[PDB]
């Protein structure tokens, strides 16, 4: 077999809700 | 979107002889 | 109340292994190592005190 | 195979006695 594995994402109703873009790790105290 | 890989080699426990590999 | 306790200072653990040759340690440990037989104990008094 | 490690009371080993067992509980 050679099935793909997505990812869980806690469902709010069917969909799964994965969210947004919010990899930011930017703090820059200037 | 579909970014895995499934595939059985057919640590370890006894119960189960079920493996699977994952590729990324 | 009166009398005072005791003051561990050091423990040590030992072991002891039969000195047995490699050769069939190794095959010992080969069978061992399967998953159709495995070691198995169940508890002397094997009870569930309340 | 495996008589070459036990024990030799003669001219054959001193094997048998399938007694590899445990059962040991209050009952």
């Amino acid at each position: 077999e050679d099935i793909n594995f997505a990812s869980l994402a806690p469902r709010h109703g069917t969909r799964p809700f994965m969210g947004t873009w919010n990899e930011i790790g930017t703090s820059q105290l200037n | 979107v579909s970014s895995s890989i499934g595939l059985r080699p057919d640590g370890r426990s006894s119960f189960t002889p079920n493996q699977a590999y994952l590729t990324l | 109340v009166d009398g005072a306790s005791v003051r561990f200072d050091s423990v040590n653990l030992y072991a002891t292994f039969f000195p047995m040759a490699h050769n069939t340690a190794s095959t010992l440990e080969a069978m061992l190592r399967n998953d159709t037989h495995d070691q198995s104990f169940n508890d002397y008094l094997s009870a569930a005190n309340m």
